[PDB]
RNA sequence: UCACUCUUAAUCACACGUUGUAGCUCCCUUUACGUUGUUACAAUAAGAGAAAUUUCUCGCAAAGCUCUGUCCCUUGAAAUGUAAGUUUCAAGGGACAUCUUU
């Protein structure tokens, strides 16, 4: 699979997160850690604009990295879980 | 077959006593079946009383903060390297950055110096966070930052670096903050302005590496902070019109008004007014709902805090977060008049997508460009609901008419008890109460597994359960107050009756107290009472003013000292009824004047002059524990567990006062030793509080007041049976010998009571001691740390590493402590000037057992062992310690604690040695030696002596050092074996492990 | 009298403290180590997992028994065998974790 800003909210869902339980502890922990971290970073990607200490141009710069960083993590999460054969 | 028994429990912050008492088919106990005690470590810090997870939380915060600092330093280094400022990641950049930053002003710096100051700005960036809200720590930091900001706005300090090199390092001698100081902390905005000023000045001064994009990226780094029944259709966003409307509907239909038991839902006419407040007001509070509706003072909402306005004025029902956020962003920069079907799309656009382009493409059609600007610049939506979009548009029009969730769901879509479930931790904030109830649940499950379903569960909650740390500490304070008061009262009694025969009974002290408080006169008659005649039997008695049969009140407020002359005429009425107060007779008025002129407290005065019986309420208040934990436990046990009892009070939580009364009149009041067994006592008595027993007690009180020779007991010889079954070492022998006339007490279930202690087998813990020493002296086994003068006492003085280098230092510091009587602060509170200023000088300490930390350049003391491996070598016992740092490193030690020698060469647990077993803290061991045998819980290992401490199962004062056998050596012992115990104290038997397990 | 000791802060962050290597500087021991004060940089639990010198998340708590492991117990089935008693598998109930959650 490939993740962009268009499908990130669609793939980072509770059903996919729940179906990571069958994984063994060896690989389950890093995959969930990457996936949960990606969700948290992306869910607050626009939070920068709501602070008086951040300029709009700076907030634009922060928002682009926040989405780019979070998309990268879930791509790693799917890639490693698909390596273990997940019915994503 | 399964028995018919009542289970009594006694709960306290660190213990759970339990009794199993057989009952007949009536509510009448027959004989004691079983009894036991389970202890556990109080679920809070042993001394400070903070949460046990608070240290872990602070450690997580520190680790994360350091990790973020390292990450942003890495990113700054890489960015400088890519922009060619940094030749490579590691160059020895200059160390005078502060003087370089000011030199960077009004001069140009080379590439190395410029990189150094840039990385220094990134590393030390300052505070961001109106003002003056909560804390003194904040207060100090903010005061320092504000003073520095005030100072910076002068011509002499163009930037914080100039302020540091001008104001800081001429009056204090140092740039950085020293000790607990915040006077040198700077604002993030001030340092950002400094960086912008440096870029602007260096640009004009010929610096090539001062790009606009470089400035922007460095601002980004120095300013960044991490922010804090349906079909296939996906769930809806939380910050949408439909979802917020849904939640408001649920809250509006979940409203109940309680007016002295008249708990009712809103009138349907009243609900229309509340329908749309949140659209008009951003955060309607409980003040708004009470003011708009037709309510009054004696009316409050469920979930009450508790009239007091702040409880209700500052409590929000539903916050239209999305609605008013969009309102403010659209008004500050179309109008707020919007159609729901567009608000939902806006919310979904900002919840599913966070980039400008995606949300612009998703909402290109139904949104104008200025609205796009207003929403894009200042909006952020986060979470989602657990209900699909299509479901909401149908469910909302139904619940707006006064429906419920499941009822509307059924209209749209029509289509474990035997044991106690786990404690609902969301209903219990207290970790201590949570652990107490968890252990109670474990005890109940064990008892049910051993005997079956109980007919009833009776509960005795300790006074200190369900309280904060400070509340229990003040309870301890006033407990000692009462202790000194009672011993002083005994002394005063001995003064007033010198010819007494020793220790007074409990009745006599209260007789003297009442004699004092009623001013040597009886209340009812008014006759004068003589102090010298006070102690003969029959002269006076302590009488319940309000009868006990009618009130069940054993409190001090119900006792009056009364001559036996007049109680022969009264019976069991109240003083109003007895003295004909309804007609306002001379008797009642004289008695009322007499009681009101006494030294009684007001509550006692009004309880004596009651005029009202209120039997049902008073008795129910006096007999049952009304606290939160008691009510919750009754509800939880009744609803979630199976009890074979007839009625609706299958669970009984008795008031502690009635339990004390029963324990006193049943003969076993002060039958409690200093061991942990005494808890069981209370369980037994609370297990015997069946309604038939209380009726028997009421009838006996009716006898002794106005109408069995002695106070009822559950059966004959109850006191001694309970005492033997709880405290005897071999209760069978004592029961058969000292109590021959009661063969029923000795049965198949009679076993010696063994107290079961909670296991502690966790392998995770604190890695080492926080104090970090330097590791280059371990080859001789000594600890070199910086020793502050203000902390250095006389002993630390001689253990210095400089008495061999500066005898003048040693001698002068010695006499300084002499002149202050061994007080370090008093001597060196004045700047100590060496023959330079001395604030802390390195010292030496004992260090021969340490963990290597700080990339191998530091050492620390071991914190706590998590396992002890017992081996047999050469026919003798050896003990290998296993700490947490060994577990984390995954190493399996082979060195056993040997005495007079250090771990450099201990006894090696080689192939010649045989692994016996492993021990975790608070594990049961049996040790037989040439002298005696001890069966006790393992309580640590001494690394130096190689000896162990084991805990007596009940902590008797008569055994060991206050209950623990300290310093027991096992090298030459006969047998040292590990055992196992159930939660009920049963099944003490040998356990033989097969293989030595790894640490990970 | 067979009665009694019952008149909230979180999450973001800041700044220290300590250890080590450098630049200054104070003292100072012997036939090069110490080492005061000050600045910089690295580290700031011991560490573990996964994927590429580098990236994530976890890393001192509580509770839980669904998975895994340790131990205790009950029940049944096989091979036995100097006829005593062993060895093995099956499944039921618990206690705890190096297991599972939050």
């Amino acid at each position: 699979m490939k993740i962009t800003s268009s499908n990130f909210a669609t793939i980072a869902t509770s059903e996919n997160f729940a179906k990571l339980s069958v994984l063994p502890k060896n690989h389950r922990e890093p995959i969930k850690g990457l996936f949960k971290s990606a969700v948290e970073q992306f869910s607050s990607a626009r939070d920068f604009f709501k602070n008086e200490n951040y300029s709009k141009e700076l907030a634009e710069k922060f928002n682009k990295e926040a989405v780019n960083e979070a998309v990268e993590k879930l791509q790693k999460a799917i890639d490693l879980a698909e390596k273990q054969g997940i019915q994503f | 077959k399964n028995l018919n028994y009542i289970l009594g429990l006694d709960l306290g912050i660190a213990s759970v006593g339990w009794a199993v008492v057989e009952i007949d088919e009536k509510e009448n106990p027959l004989r004691l079946i079983d009894v036991g005690v389970r202890t556990f470590e109080r679920a809070e810090v042993p001394k400070t009383g903070e949460s046990l997870a608070l240290s872990r939380r602070l450690a997580r915060s520190a680790r994360r903060l350091t990790q973020r600092r390292v990450a942003r330093l890495k990113k700054a280094k890489r960015l400088l390297k890519s922009e060619n400022i940094l030749l490579s990641t590691d160059e020895r950049l200059p160390h005078q950055v502060w003087q370089l930053r000011v030199e960077g002003l009004d001069h140009k710096l080379e590439r190395q110096e410029w990189a150094a100051v840039l990385l220094h700005l990134i590393k030390h960036r300052g505070y961001l966070s109106e003002s003056k809200s909560e804390n003194k720590e904040l207060g100090a930091l903010l005061s320092g930052v504000d003073n520095n900001h005030k100072l910076l706005q002068q011509a002499t300090y163009r930037s914080p670096a100039e302020l540091a090199v001008k104001k800081f390092e001429v009056e204090e001698g140092h740039i950085r903050n020293q000790q607990g100081a915040y006077t040198h902390t700077f604002s993030r905005l001030d340092l950002l302005a400094e960086m912008e000023l440096l870029f602007s000045r260096q640009q004009h001064f010929g610096n090539p590496f001062a790009s606009e994009k470089l400035l922007e990226n460095l601002t980004a780094l120095l300013m960044w902070q991490k922010p804090a029944t349906f079909e296939d259709e996906y769930k809806a966003a939380k910050n949408t019109y439909s979802a917020e409307r849904f939640v408001w509907i649920t809250k509006l239909n979940n409203l109940r008004i309680q007016e002295n038991g008249l708990e009712r839902a809103l009138n349907d006419n009243e609900r229309l007014a509340l329908m749309e407040q949140p659209y008009d007001k951003n955060r309607l509070f409980y003040s708004q709902v009470r003011s708009i509706l037709k309510l009054s003072d004696e009316a409050i909402f469920k979930g009450l805090r508790y009239d007091k306005k702040a409880i209700e004025t500052k409590a929000v029902l539903m916050e239209m977060k999305a609605y008013h956020q969009i309102r403010k962003v659209l008004e500050g920069n179309a109008e707020l008049k919007a159609n729901p079907t567009l608000l939902d799309e806006i919310g979904t656009a900002f919840s599913l997508y966070k980039t400008d382009e995606d949300i612009s493409a998703y909402l290109a059609g139904k949104l104008s460009q200025p609205v796009l600007n207003a929403l894009l610049e200042n909006l952020s939506f986060d979470k989602f609901i657990q209900l699909s979009l299509k479901a909401l548009y149908k469910l909302l029009p139904l619940m707006q008419q006064g429906l419920r969730y499941d009822e509307a769901c059924r209209e749209i879509y029509g289509d474990n008890h035997h044991f106690l479930p786990q404690i609902p931790a969301d209903e219990i904030r207290n970790p201590v109460v949570l652990r107490t109830l968890t252990q109670a649940r474990k005890v109940i499950n064990g008892v049910v597994r051993l005997y079956g379903s109980p007919a009833r569960i009776h509960i005795e909650t300790g006074r200190e359960v369900g309280k904060s740390y400070k509340d229990r500490r003040e309870l301890e304070k006033r407990q000692e107050e009462n202790r000194k008061q009672r011993e002083n009262a005994i002394k005063e009694f001995k003064e007033y009756f010198p010819h007494f025969a020793g220790e007074p009974k409990a009745k006599d002290i209260l007789k003297m107290r009442l004699y004092k408080q009623q001013n040597a006169k009886c209340l009812y008659s008014g006759k004068p009472i003589e102090l010298h005649r006070l102690l003969e039997k029959g002269y006076v008695e302590v009488d319940h003013a309000l009868p006990f049969s009618r009130t069940w009140d054993d409190s001090f407020n119900n006792k009056v000292l009364v001559l036996a002359n007049e109680n022969q005429n009264k019976g069991n009425l109240t003083p109003f009824e007895w003295l004909d107060g309804k007609h306002n007779s001379e008797r009642w008025r004289a008695f009322k004047a007499l009681v009101e002129t006494s030294a009684f407290p007001y509550a006692k005065k009004q309880r004596i002059l009651s005029q009202k019986l209120d039997e049902k309420g008073f008795i129910e208040r006096n007999l049952n524990d009304t606290r939160y934990v008691a009510r919750f436990l009754c509800n939880f046990i009744a609803d979630n567990m199976h009890l074979t009892g007839e009625g609706k009070r299958k669970v009984f939580a008795s008031n502690g006062q009635i339990t004390a009364l029963l324990r006193s009149r049943w003969g076993l009041a002060k039958s409690r030793e200093d061991n942990d067994r005494h808890h069981a006592l209370d369980a037994v008595v609370v297990a015997c509080s069946t309604v038939a027993m209380q009726q028997k007690i009421t009838r006996f009180v009716r006898f002794e007041a106005g109408d069995p020779l002695h106070f009822p007991t559950p059966w004959q010889f109850f006191k001694q049976e309970v005492e033997i079954r709880i405290f005897s070492d071999n209760p069978k022998l004592e029961l058969e010998n000292r109590l021959p006339d009661r063969p029923q007490a000795n049965h198949e279930f009679v076993q010696p009571l063994f107290v079961s202690r909670m296991p502690t087998r966790k392998m995770t813990g604190q890695g080492h001691m926080e104090t970090v020493k330097s590791a280059k002296r371990l080859n001789e086994g000594i600890s070199v740390i910086k020793m502050p003068l203000t902390k250095l006492k006389l002993k630390d003085l001689e253990l210095m590493v400089n008495r061999e280098r500066e005898k003048d230092l040693y001698d002068t510091l010695k006499a300084r402590l002499e002149a202050f009587n061994d007080d370090p602060a008093k001597a060196f509170a004045e700047p100590f000037i060496k023959k330079a200023i001395v604030k802390s000088v390195r010292v030496e300490q004992i260090q021969k057992s340490g963990v290597l930390v700080r990339e191998g350049n530091g050492v620390a003391d071991n914190a706590s062992m998590v396992r002890v491996d017992v081996f047999t070598k050469g026919g003798k016992y050896f003990l290998v310690p296993i700490y947490t740092w060994q577990v984390a490193k995954g190493i399996l030690p082979n060195k056993a604690a040997t005495q007079y020698k250090d771990e450099e060469d201990w006894e090696v647990m080689d192939n010649s040695a045989t692994f016996k077993f492993s021990l975790h803290p608070n594990d049961l061991v049996k040790l037989v030696t040439k002298k005696k045998t001890i069966l006790g819980y393992f309580n640590g290992l001494n690394r130096a002596t190689g000896n162990i401490d084991i805990k007596e199962h009940d902590l008797d004062k008569s055994k060991g050092k206050q209950g623990i056998f300290e310093g027991v050596g096992i090298k030459l012992a006969l047998s040292f074996e590990k055992y196992q115990v159930d939660e009920l104290g049963k099944n003490i038997r040998l356990c033989k492990p097969s293989k030595r397990q790894p640490v990970r």
